[PDB]
């Protein structure tokens, strides 16, 4: 089946690349170390392309056991380590110590409460050993990505000096492998470096920011983390920003001791400092004095235009008018001090109903309009 | 490389064609298929093949029903064209019910409003033309000598 | 209108922060919430449907 | 005839927003009860301070009483347990009134005759035989001698 | 080479030039060699600016503001045609 | 109002710190009372 | 001169041109300034060249947009000063690297196609 | 090098030139106004 042949595919590709990497990395405990690096970071995307595969059979087998797990469980490796963990046994899900280090309490409870009353059935032995051996391979595999990692961490001070002088050497190696190859990540544009490796965190109910959605591994990375986090987002832009230069100088080899790397991080540094800068000293304004005498002020269609709008209206007018004797019924509950006067009243003097003066009409700012413009 | 020089070649010599565009995206890695390629090739044409590309991205993301919405825009938008029929019942198979596949197999008889093509569109699309294909079929005189 | 409520019920998980006062009514401090209009007119549709 | 008024102490500020979000969803549709509860997860400010209500709800909130409303009925089911619950809402096809049975029978069937709960104020009001009454206060007793 | 200026600096500069005519216009008034701007009357406007005289004798109020728009129109058409 | 508020700050931070307070089994006795309930009812969820 | 690397640079007389050109297209808004929207139209196929500045202390911050070129078949030229070309793009900080993007009957079309030409008469 | 400046029309070198730019088109009214803001802030009293 799917899963026989991405296993096979795995393993022979173990076999020969991952064993050539694992001698080269024995090596250092004509066949240069280049091409391993790139067979390596290779390798990544291959093993990432078919865990994808494994995951995507595993979600196809699972959806009868549990029909909900995807959506409630994005991540694919998440995944698998849960239906590893969970199985056919669902009411295991009850207190798993488990599952607490795998998934967060917030959804740890979610499934819980969907398994309690799902629909999906019991998987038969077959199903269960074809879904056993298919997590089985997928954390091996995981495991063969971390040591590889391991491997390119190792190498980030061969592979891309600048770029592993600018952030951590974890997240240079991971963002390299997610991206395919030092290559792949310098023909990225910047705006797209730090998308990488986003996970697409479900929200539990809360809302989009607390699940802290379009970060990627540079948003997570050491110099980043180290900002309050409402300085996190932009500072996570430079970083990226000048972590596509260092791979536009990594990818063609240049500045090898690094020191493109520190014309990045110093400036990094100095941006850094001046978004963190305390702010200046302001003087205070005085309260004006008071006015007297005469202060000239021009009129014309802005003026006529303002009085329309701030002058007395006829229906306005009539409002202020109480009759005098004559006792109203106050037909507001909610405030008695709420009248009408003569609008309504008898004796106002009016036979008709007053109109609307249309020019008293309530509308949004300019601003306002251009919000919602651009909320449309 | 060289394969994706070429595509791109070709996609800039010959615009609007949904075969390379679909091909194309194939090309592309799965990051860059759904965000980039398909809308451009959306924005591009309306082809059968357009639509057949953007359920099987759907089904390779294993969004069902995503997947038979657009695998029925594509049947009502074109029938015989493309061989989005095998495709159509495969995904059946795999992701979709056994009565759902049956009634996706069912629809795609051959008759002159729905799938009277099929055959043709599969030689079309999946390469079916072969010396002994039209002696299969029923026009042993005409569909062998007049395919390959 | 009702497409902005619409859109905005389908999309928006973020909002604006909302302000909060205290009425002292000398035995409790009661919260009061203050919310955008924007917001405020598809929450007082949600809430009516 | 023993009656016991009390009151949710913390129901406002007590209500995780997951599980009111799975309750939610049990009746309306999800992208409804995800909007609302992605909207009681809002940044509450106040001068110079401000900070990220995530535990409990804002009463704020146009829609929040309706919430409020459908979570105090989940603690009934709490308190009244479901079976009573049907007993005193009455068949689905033939609701009963605020303070009515459809017979005698089920109105003595069990201890509880009336309830009401208001936003938080839970009016409950029991009828107890003798020997009812002494094996509750038995069992009460039993873990809290006194 | 003749090197281009972005729209920011083109709005500044045509601004500024017409802040120094106006400013120029305006201090040339101030001592007294411009005489002090008339108001520019239409038949909207006429009301407006020569109500309290319109009623002396309206058809001679009239003439003079078709004299002022036709002069304001004929100094547009003249300078467009010194411009061909 | 500002005390409260630091003691609201300290709540959600406390909150967030140790992770919700309702455990999984509670939640799951909740939930499957309330679907029984609306089983029970035979209520139809309100739609979009 | 400065940059010795610049093989496909553009002499004086080309310079005017090109710059024009540009200024036309941020005119019609068919200009996408800055290598990293380079980048991106080139990936969407819907540049057509890509005008980039030799003057640039990391300098290899733009030598990636030319090997994608070769990738997707599209013309590129170097020019002399960035302070230059961010003027034509409308920009007064300075650009390094701008494209021009394909717009269904645009009206630059066959000035695009001539300038076209002429880089394809300047490579080698 | 050598450009021309497109608001006074001068050959002025290019190493200058963005700066020649912004004080270029520098508004003497924003002169007006840093010179009544040190003349007000002569003016406080302690």
């Amino acid at each position: 089946a799917k899963l026989w042949d991405s296993k096979m595919f795995a393993e022979i590709m173990m076999k020969i690349e991952e064993y050539i990497s694992k001698q080269a990395k024995a090596s250092e405990v004509a066949a240069p170390e280049y091409r391993v690096i790139v067979d390596a970071n290779n390798l990544t995307v291959e093993i990432e392309n078919e865990l994808n595969i494994i995951h995507k059979f595993i979600r196809d087998k699972y959806s009868k056991r549990f029909p909900e797990l995807e959506s409630l469980v994005p991540n694919a490796l998440d995944y698998i380590r849960t239906v590893k963990e969970l199985g056919n046994s669902l009411d295991k899900c009850k207190n798993n110590e488990n599952l607490q280090q795998i998934l967060t309490n917030a959804t740890i409870m979610v499934v819980s409460v969907t398994a309690s009353t799902t629909q999906g059935q019991q998987l038969s032995e077959e199903e269960l050993e074809r879904l056993e051996e298919a997590c089985d391979m997928a954390l091996e595999l995981n495991a063969s990505k971390h040591r590889i990692y391991e491997y390119v961490e190792s190498r980030m001070s061969f592979i891309a000096p600048n770029l592993s002088i600018i952030i951590g050497a974890s997240t240079a190696a991971k963002i390299m492998g997610v991206a395919g190859g030092l290559t792949n990540l310098s023909k990225m544009p910047a705006c797209n470096i730090m998308l990488l490796g986003a996970q697409r965190k479900t929200l539990s109910g809360f809302s989009s920011t607390s699940v802290l959605p379009h970060t990627g591994y540079i948003y997570h990375s050491d110099i980043v983390q180290s900002l309050p986090p409402d300085l996190r987002r932009k500072a996570a832009r430079l970083v990226a920003a000048k972590c596509t230069l260092a791979a536009r100088v990594d990818s063609f080899h240049e500045s090898t001791e690094g020191k493109v790397g520190y014309e990045l991080k110093d400036e990094i540094e100095r941006k850094f400092d001046k978004w963190q800068e305390p702010p200046p000293v302001k003087q205070v304004k005085p309260l004006p004095a008071p006015l007297d005498g005469q202060r000239k002020k021009r009129g014309g269609r802005r003026y006529r235009k303002m009085k329309e709008r701030l002058g007395l209206t006829e229906i306005r007018k009539q409002a202020n008018r109480m009759s005098f004797g004559e006792i109203e019924e106050d037909a507001y509950q909610e405030d008695l001090g709420f009248s009408l006067g003569h609008l309504g009243k008898s004796g106002s003097g009016r036979v008709r109903q007053t109109q609307v003066n249309e020019a008293t009409k309530a509308r949004i700012s300019k601003t306002l309009q251009r919000t919602l413009q651009k909320q449309s | 490389n060289i394969a994706n020089t070429l595509m791109a070649k070709a996609l800039q010599e010959c615009p609007n064609s949904g075969i390379l565009w679909s091909e194309a995206i194939f090309l592309e890695a799965r990051p860059q298929r759904r965000t980039k390629s398909v809308d451009a090739l959306k924005k591009c044409e309306h082809d059968p093949h357009v639509l057949l590309a953007v359920a099987k991205l759907f089904w390779s993301q294993r969004k069902i029903t995503k997947a038979r919405e657009w695998f029925h825009r594509t049947v009502k938008i074109d029938s015989d064209l493309g061989d989005a029929w095998a495709f159509f019942y495969k995904f059946e198979l795999q992701h979709g019910t056994e009565e759902q596949q049956e009634e996706v197999r069912k629809r795609c008889e051959s008759a002159e409003p729905r799938h009277g093509e099929l055959w043709c569109a599969v030689s079309k699309d999946i390469a079916n033309w072969q010396k002994k294909i039209g002696d299969i079929l029923r026009l042993v005189a005409g569909r062998i000598k007049n395919t390959f | 209108a009702l497409s902005r409520i619409k859109r905005h019920l389908l999309t928006q998980r973020a909002f604006k922060e909302v302000g909060i006062e205290f009425m002292d009514l000398y035995s409790h401090l009661v919260p009061v919430y203050d919310v955008e209009p924007l917001e405020k007119i598809t929450d007082a549709y949600l809430d009516q449907y | 005839n023993v009656m016991l008024e009390s009151r949710f102490e913390k129901m406002y500020e007590k209500i995780d927003l997951t599980l009111l979000n799975r309750l939610l969803r049990l009746i309306v549709d999800h992208n409804i009860a995800d909007y609302m509860t992605a909207k009681n997860n809002v940044v509450i400010n106040y001068k110079d301070m401000n900070h990220t209500n995530s535990y409990g709800i804002i009463r704020g909130l146009q829609f929040a009483s309706f919430i409020v409303q459908y979570y105090g009925l989940v603690m009934d089911l709490l308190v009244l347990g479901l079976h009573r619950a049907s007993e005193m809402a009455g068949p689905p096809q033939m609701p009963n009134d605020f303070l009515s049975f459809q017979d005698i029978a089920t109105e003595a069937a069990h201890p509880i005759r009336l309830f009401c709960r208001y936003i938080d104020r839970i009016h409950i009001f029991f009828r107890f035989t003798a020997d009812e009454a002494r094996d509750l206060i038995q069992r009460y007793l039993t873990e809290h001698p006194d | 080479l003749g090197v281009y200026l972005t729209k920011k600096e083109q709005k500044k500069l045509r601004r500024q030039t017409r802040r120094e005519a106006q400013k120029e216009l305006q201090e040339k008034v101030r001592l007294g060699l411009m005489p002090p701007p008339e108001p520019k009357v239409r038949i909207s406007n006429l009301m407006r600016v020569l109500g309290t005289e319109a009623v002396q004798d309206p058809t001679k109020v009239e003439a003079h503001v078709r004299a002022q728009m036709a002069k304001r129109q004929k100094a547009h058409e003249e300078a467009n045609a010194a411009r061909k | 109002t500002r005390l409260y508020l630091k003691a609201e700050q300290e709540r959600q931070h406390n909150y967030l710190k140790d992770g919700p307070y309702i455990t999984a089994e509670e939640a799951v006795a909740v939930y499957t009372t309330t679907v029984h309930w609306l089983e029970s009812r035979r209520f139809s969820p309100i739609p979009f | 001169d400065v940059n010795p690397k610049a093989y496909p640079l553009a002499d004086a007389h080309l310079t005017k041109k090109l710059l024009d050109l540009v200024q036309q297209s941020c005119n019609y808004k068919q200009l996408r300034k800055g290598a990293n929207e380079a980048t991106k139209t080139l990936n969407r196929g819907i540049s057509e060249f890509i005008v980039m500045a030799a003057d640039a202390e990391p300098l290899e911050i733009i030598l990636h947009l030319p090997l994608l070129c070769e990738d997707k078949n599209v013309p590129y030229v170097f020019v002399r000063s960035k302070q230059a070309l961010g003027r034509a793009c409308g920009v007064s900080r300075p650009v390094i690297a701008c494209s021009v993007t394909i717009k269904e009957g645009s009206q630059l079309k066959q000035q695009i196609q001539s300038i076209q030409q002429s880089i394809e008469r300047l490579l080698v | 090098e050598y450009l021309v400046s497109p608001i006074t029309g001068e050959k002025i070198p290019a190493s200058k030139m963005q700066e020649h730019m912004r004080i270029g088109l520098l508004d003497p009214r924003w002169l007006e106004q840093r010179d009544r803001s040190i003349r007000e802030k002569q003016s406080d009293d302690e």
